[PDB]
């Protein structure tokens, strides 16, 4: 856009959903959930004992709070799935965890409601 | 000597002109231009 070559301009992706409109909604979807895996590559072995479901449910909580403190997300929650986890499919190898995080919005349109006063109100009008 | 040699240098320049002062130090409009984007400190997750 500006100065004929100086800067790019625009962040929304070709998406039909308004939930996935930004690229930062899409990039932080995939680049935390492959950064979750990098470091937690031990989650495909070390078979399901009593501490194993408990080992990674604050293995992710301690890694995603590192994402929260560096600004990559805002506040989250990581917890094991209560209802879908069962012993019928734990012997199959399937065991579920629920991740819920919200990410930072990009300030593509900052509004500025300017208002003036002296102590509490507009003294002139 | 400022008369005769200058008349001789004007005579040489009429017969064989000088080479053009070619330009090799032509830069773009960047090397004296500040990066106006804010640094990574201003976008950090810490109130300043």
């Amino acid at each position: 856009i500006r100065d004929d070559g100086y800067r790019l301009w625009g962040n929304r992706t070709l998406s039909s959903d308004s939930k996935w409109a930004f690229v930062t909604r899409v990039r932080t979807m995939d680049l935390v959930m492959d950064a979750i895996l990098a470091g937690h590559k031990w989650a495909v072995d070390r078979g399901i004992t009593k501490t194993y479901v408990k080992d990674v449910t604050e293995g992710l909580r301690a890694f995603m709070r590192d994402l929260k403190n560096q600004g990559a997300v805002i506040n989250f929650e990581v917890y094991a799935d209560p209802d879908l986890n069962s012993a019928s499919q734990l012997a199959q190898g399937k065991v579920y965890w629920n991740i819920r995080f919200t990410d930072v919005p990009p300030a593509e349109n900052p509004n500025f409601r300017v208002e003036v006063t002296d102590q509490w109100l507009t003294e002139v009008l | 000597l400022k008369v005769q040699v200058n008349s001789a240098a004007q005579a040489v320049g009429k017969v064989a002109g000088d080479i053009s002062p070619t330009l090799a130090g032509v830069l773009p409009s960047w090397l004296l231009a500040p990066s106006a984007t804010p640094p990574s400190e201003a976008a950090a997750s810490l109130p300043h």
